[PDB]
């Protein structure tokens, strides 16, 4: 009966790591979508040119 | 110890020219064979003091409307 | 490009760059589209006056160049503004950017010669009912109800290509509906014209389409001025009895030429590297392709976004100016199917809601719910095993695989190029067969005999005859 501890621990860690790897930490990748707007902030770097370069 | 007191509604020559004016009152203990110290506190509130006197006269030099005191006065 | 009547005007002044600051007449300036055919060098280089000024030196901008001119070039006055040659007889050869040709002779069929600046959007006599269209396919018409004379967007990568859309749309839409489907092109390659045009010899569309492309060797004003040929040449066939259907190439020429030319002229405009003329050209040009009483004006909205730029005008103008946007990924074409357009994210607002009927609502709800509910039983269950496969996995996998692999009916693109037939898929077979026999009824069709079948009409005899 000791096989249920290693099989349940390895199966629970493999199923929890495979299922949680696409919903937990992978959810942080959704924050990278916000980075798609961060490039718009780079356009603000051109606004300062209106007070220097473009005058 | 002495301390040059300056309010927020004072002239721009004190905060913008604190280093050129503080040497006359702080150079008596440094250039005479004794120990001296200059506690230059609140720099961001002083280096920008020359900004309002630079952007109002139609003259751009530093970043975000600033003068040329970062490479000459330093 | 204007009708000169008099040939007077005056001399010039400054000629630095592309700014045509020629001093023509004093108190006799022309219109906006009335260009002055100046004799700069040898040819008659015309310059469109974008903004008139007093004295004579007006802010004009030419298309090409002056080919070496002096400081005092003689100009000429015109009368008719934007007098180019077009008409409904342009379906026969490749067109240019000024109403002339690019392939053979004849100026792309010389016929009428009216105003090049056509009307944008109008009502009253125009069709305000906005009827639906039918392309005649099981994975284009049955999955997305397109409107008659609309600007449907496009997305995705490769898979279909120009040969499948041009060859499949140049025979089914041309015979199933009366009308001439033309094309355009702004910002293409110099070698593609020596290869893609060969496709016109493999589908017989050169005699029914006016290829108006500008390539990319010219500047912005000489290559981005292809809007007068499509609007001026497409209005002669759509307002006579036929239905015009243009096809754009990309948005890099109009966006780069419009933003760079409108923002690099010494004037401020929009932000994020954009210009202030995007709402007028996108809103006025996007609403011009509408249905009328004499014919529907359709146009293939093939705009290219700037790598999914939501802060710029590509996602807002492309997603807010067009209607339905179909996407074609590599998963539908990498397995070995005919149609590369997937059923996910490829529908309009009146194709899956309660604004059609029981056929479109039952077929869209059953195909969308069966595809979305069956797409996870073959991909997410492959990492574990097939031991827990009940009736939902076998029925959803067999119905989803057989319906997805058998719903791609072949059109007339491979009938004169590869050799496979199929004719055109009807709406009764795809709308009355994919909602009942593709869920849990008549499970006798396999995967090899169900391929290359016209909707669900040809798949019934293949299960017992093959």
């Amino acid at each position: 009966g000791v096989v249920e501890n290693l099989a349940s621990e390895q199966a629970a860690r493999m199923v929890a790591m495979k299922a949680a790897t696409d919903n937990g930490g992978s959810l942080i990748k959704e924050l990278q979508l916000v980075y798609n707007k961060a490039r718009q902030a780079s356009i603000t770097q051109e606004l300062t040119e209106i007070v220097s370069g473009a005058a | 110890t002495i301390v040059v007191v300056a309010t927020a509604s004072e002239s721009a020559a004190l905060q913008y020219l604190a280093p050129y004016a503080g040497a006359a009152m702080g150079e008596y203990f440094r250039d005479r064979g004794e120990d001296a110290l200059i506690i230059y506190d609140d720099l961001s509130k002083q280096a920008v003091a020359y900004r309002q006197i630079s952007l109002l006269l139609r003259r751009p030099p530093g970043r975000e409307a600033f003068p040329g005191d970062v490479f000459y006065l330093h | 490009h204007h009708h000169h009547h008099g040939m007077a005007t005056g001399k010039i002044v400054q000629v630095i760059g592309a700014v045509v600051d020629v001093e023509f007449p004093q108190d006799a300036v022309p219109r906006v589209y009335d260009a002055l055919e100046v004799q700069n060098g040898n040819e008659r280089l015309v310059l469109e006056v974008q903004q008139q000024l007093g004295g004579g030196i007006v802010r004009t901008i030419a298309m090409g160049s002056s080919d070496g001119l002096r400081r005092g070039l003689d100009v000429k006055d015109l009368e008719h503004p934007i007098e180019v040659p077009v008409g409904k007889a342009t379906l026969g050869r490749i067109m240019n950017v000024l109403g002339e040709p690019v392939d053979m002779k004849g100026e792309i069929g010389e016929e009428e010669r009216w105003a090049i600046h056509r009307a944008a959007p109008s009502y009253e006599e125009l069709s305000n009912s906005q009827e639906l269209l039918e392309t005649g396919i099981k994975v284009i018409d049955l999955m997305a109800p397109f409107a008659k004379g609309g600007k449907v967007g496009l997305f995705g990568g490769a898979g279909v290509g120009k040969t499948v859309n041009m060859m499949e749309l140049i025979r089914n839409i041309a015979i199933e509906h009366s009308g001439y489907s033309v094309f355009a092109g702004v910002g293409e390659r110099t070698r593609e014209g020596n290869d893609f045009y060969h496709e016109m010899t493999d589908s017989n569309v050169i005699d029914k389409v006016s290829l108006v492309y500008g390539q990319m060797n010219e500047p912005p004003g000489n290559r981005l001025r292809v809007a007068l040929t499509g609007l001026t040449m497409a209005e002669k066939f759509r307002d006579e009895g036929r239905d015009v259907l243009l096809f754009v190439d990309n948005i890099y020429r109009y966006t780069l030429a419009g933003t760079e030319v409108s923002a690099l002229l010494g004037r401020m405009p929009s932000a994020v590297g954009y210009q202030p003329t995007l709402a007028e050209e996108m809103g006025v040009l996007q609403e011009r392709i509408t249905s009328t009483k004499t014919g529907s004006i359709t146009s293939v909205q093939a705009v290219y976004v700037p790598a999914d730029d939501l802060t710029d005008p590509s996602p807002a103008t492309t997603f807010a100016h067009l209607d339905a946007t179909v996407v074609l990924s590599r998963q539908i074409a990498s397995l070995g199917i005919y149609p590369a357009v997937d059923p996910l994210d490829s529908t309009s607002r009146q194709l899956d809601p309660l604004v059609v009927g029981q056929e479109h609502y039952d077929t869209a709800r059953g195909v969308q719910s069966i595809l979305q509910r069956y797409q996870e039983l073959k991909d997410i269950i492959a990492i574990l095993g097939m031991d827990e496969l009940s009736e939902e996995d076998k029925l959803v996998v067999a119905r989803a695989r057989k319906i997805q692999r058998f719903l791609s009916q072949p059109f007339f693109v491979a009938e004169v190029f590869t050799g496979s037939p199929g004719k055109y898929v009807s709406l009764k077979d795809t709308i009355r067969g994919f909602k009942g026999i593709m869920e849990g009824e008549y499970d006798h069709l396999p995967e090899q005999a169900f391929y290359m079948v016209g909707s669900i009409e040809e798949a019934v005899e293949k299960a017992k005859k093959l």
